[PDB]
């Protein structure tokens, strides 16, 4: 439709898993950071060349077929191919900034091969930081302080908050009644609670909430923290009588993965290629400084990113889970 | 009793609640049935009166006086009034929907409470029946073990020489399981015949089950709220 | 008796997976689509140069040998070789019509590997649809709006409809209670009694002892993944889209789709009146079960507990 | 038998699909443990003809 | 506003008496629909004024 | 701090009417349109 795009389409007429445009520095750094960890491998880190606009669709499927009597009657109105619920992403900047003291710098520089170790260390410290900030982080507020927000809850809006304030009716936070708007503030799961066990929970959740299309899919994952998983699998091992059941770690007929710093009282069921992060093409600005006022060598780096779930009707999350007995 | 007595009246409360809910349900059902069966006959009578008025007016030519005036305006009045008569069906169904939802809710609550009471009673009974009585079996099994431990008792050689404890335990397990399988439950006991039995005995158990699990309940409640906020524009 | 079949058969008087009538373009596209997914690999897709003909019998066996008193006065009766019930079929049209918007088109056009991604996406999106319409659909209406029929129920007739319509036997939905029951208080055991009764009562015997019989049921009550533990001594599988409350026992080659050769019309229009580019494609297909033997299905079940 | 009939209820199994031991074996293990504890802590007297 | 109030009251009173009615809710309903027909020109007079 | 602005500013350490980012076609059309009328000449039109 545009000049180059019209040419490419006319040419269409007459690895395919990740997206590249041109070899630059920020793309290379992002690719390195992805290859570092393992969880970033199973996710889409997309470079975009715009400050605000439309998102692309990945793993979206909609039934497109019908039959119409074109012979003397109505016409054929085609259905849309990529029409999602709501799609408007807004990329924003976040920046890291640190310093090394002269003493520690000298101690490290004494031995050989220190630059490579420092590079690998900062890359590893950065990737896990992306994850931790993404899964937490209700809202973004300028001049973020790390006094009362140690879990990094103020950098940018995360996937969970995206689900919370962008597409409600896909979350579960209370047991209610037609007269009792809050019959139960917390979803008790136990012998006497509102469920039998986590299996029935994830089962009826994946039955009711998510759409019938993705419901029948060869790929679904139940992202859950570490406290809840261990709380479920501990009473199994604490018995007297088969140990393979600790290797696969399936719950509710669905494979389970665990990511660090995930909130303990919630779990999100979705396909692992549906959520993604977008980053501006060339915004990785990095500067050094060697001020002696505090005898420290400091550095600043800034990058423009934005987390985004592609199709909100893909997965759903349950929040405020509490296991007990409730006699 | 005397230890589950306070945990018993809740069964009666849930029972009364579900009974009132089912009563309201059948009342709504008979109401809508009566309304529809009356609407049919009223529409038929209106059609008959219309046919008769039309043919009588055709008989009298294109002129009329002192008659066919009150009759026609009465007929058109009835035709205007049957509109809300037919309209009441939708508000009645909308009222019945939330009623059936609450019916399923109170049903599942009563079922849960009954199961909890039965479980508590069974646990207490098994504990109190194992701790106090059945003590001669213990000394019998102790004597049997003391006998089987002797070296001139195991007919099996070095292979498969299972410990006598496991053997006597399997023996008692089999002899007890056979009895527990061949037997049955009789209702000749005051507390067990009083309130216990099967799950429940009423009309609504699974037929509707629109709410059921809390997630489906939430979806249904959201849809009902949308429908009600939409209908609030009209009557 | 056409002048080609006599010549081809006379030369006989002096390999079973792909057919390949002639290397056309619609056949190449169909082969690509069937190679894309995995469930389409085990199934049989074939072309045909006409409509309302005979069913090409693939995967049909039987007993042909016998003995007769040739000297007493009787004569050898040549039992049929391809004996089937209602060997007729048809073919219908189905069309995919969809538009891409300009903005999104620019977005896809920015990155690399554009045409390949578009082709793979559209191929997958229609290949999944073929299946999702296979196990469903009970009519051939002329409107077929996708609003009041979420799953494809108005496009064509499906296998679970051909069974339910042509042969009223080979399907049980009533024991006499209306809907069958399963559980301790029901009419059967958990699943073994029911599946055994099904594989012993309805499906014909000389297809029972086959090394490929498979029970097919959805993800509930449990590409394509196979459960290691056989339910009725038969391996269990799950197909992506399926009415969960039902199941069918049959082989995996007994099902098939017939696509009418040289019927694939693809056109693209660019109407700037709206800001979109439309694409229409029309093909001609019909689903068909090879043999009504070697297959039965149970429809209305409800696992649970009863009095 | 009453304990089994109670445990057969669907809203009984605390464990999910993994390790969903049958109620019969569970109550049997319970009674076996509670009986062997008694048989081990006790001793045999000698006041019997 | 008075017409709306009368309509609400008639509707709830008719819902109370079930799907049967006699000797009442007949003159009231036709009077209400008469008023509903007559308010048309009442609102129409604004444009000519 | 993009790798182009630092290089362009570092060379500075060692004309205000038209901007002309790059000679594209939309820019040529815009220049033609602004040259057509007279009020558009005194005003400032810029690309971004």
């Amino acid at each position: 439709m545009r000049q180059e795009t019209r040419f490419k389409f006319n040419a269409y007429l007459s690895v395919s898993k990740k997206f590249t445009v041109e070899p630059s520095v920020t793309q290379t750094l992002m690719n390195t950071m992805q290859e570092s960890s393992d969880f970033l491998t199973r996710i889409n880190i997309v470079p975009v060349s715009e400050m605000k606009g439309e998102k692309i669709g990945i793993g979206v499927t909609g039934s497109i077929a019908s039959t119409t009597d074109t012979a003397g009657g109505t016409e054929r109105q085609p259905k849309d191919f990529s029409k999602l619920a709501s799609n408007k992403y807004e990329c924003d900047q976040i920046n890291f900034d640190f310093y090394i003291r002269y003493k520690t710098l000298d101690l490290w520089a004494r031995y050989q091969d220190f630059q490579l170790r420092i590079r690998n260390a900062i890359i590893k410290r950065q990737s896990l930081d992306f994850i931790m900030a993404g899964f937490n982080g209700v809202k973004r507020a300028e001049t973020s302080d790390r006094s009362s927000n140690p879990m990094l809850q103020d950098v940018a809006v995360g996937w969970l908050q995206k689900y919370r304030n962008e597409a409600p009716a896909r979350v579960m936070s209370k047991v209610t009644d037609e007269e009792g708007r809050t019959t139960s503030e917390v979803i008790r799961v136990g012998k006497g609670g509102d469920y039998a066990s986590l299996d029935a929970l994830v089962m009826d959740a994946t039955n009711n909430l998510i759409e019938p299309w993705y419901q029948e899919d060869p790929d679904l994952v139940v992202i859950v923290g570490r406290q809840l998983l261990a709380d479920k699998y501990f009473p199994i091992v604490n018995k007297e009588q088969a140990d393979v059941i600790i290797s696969q770690k399936r719950i509710g007929n669905l494979p389970a993965v665990r990511v660090p710093y995930f909130p303990a009282d919630a779990m999100l069921i979705t396909k692992l290629e549906n959520l993604s992060i977008y980053y501006m093409d060339d915004s990785h600005r990095r500067v050094i400084e060697e001020n002696p006022k505090l005898d420290r060598v400091e550095n600043y780096e800034s990058m423009n990113i934005d987390y985004v779930v592609e199709d909100y009707a893909a997965g759903c999350l349950v929040e405020k889970i509490k296991v007990g007995d409730f006699s | 009793p005397e230890y589950l007595q306070p945990a018993l009246a809740q069964l009666e409360k849930a029972r009364a609640a579900h009974l009132e809910n089912a009563r309201l349900m059948d009342e709504t059902v008979t109401a809508i049935e009566r309304a529809e069966q009356e609407k049919n006959a009223l529409a038929q009578a209106d059609g008959n009166d219309a046919d008769d008025w039309r043919t009588a007016f055709r008989a009298a030519g294109g002129v009329l006086s002192d008659e066919l005036k009150q009759r026609h305006i009465e007929r058109v009045a009835r035709r205007e009034l049957v509109q809300e008569y037919d309209n009441l069906a939708v508000v009645l169904n909308f009222e019945r929907e939330r009623l059936k939802g609450a019916c399923d809710s109170t049903a599942t609550a009563y079922r849960k409470a009954h199961h909890h009471l039965l479980s508590l009673y069974a646990e207490h009974e098994l504990e109190h029946a194992l701790n106090e009585t059945c003590e001669a079996l213990v000394r019998a099994m102790h004597l049997s073990i003391l006998v089987q431990e002797n070296p001139l008792a195991n007919t099996t050689g070095h292979q498969g020489y299972v410990a006598p404890e496991k053997a006597v335990m399997q023996q008692v397990k089999s002899s007890l399981e056979q009895k527990i399988k061949q037997m049955q439950i009789s209702l000749t006991g005051e507390p067990v015949l009083r309130l216990t039995g099967l799950s429940a005995a009423t009309l609504p158990h699974m037929d509707y089950e629109v709410a059921g699990t809390p997630a489906q309940r939430k979806v249904w409640q959201d849809k009902i709220d949308q429908q009600g906020a939409e209908l609030k524009a009209r009557g």
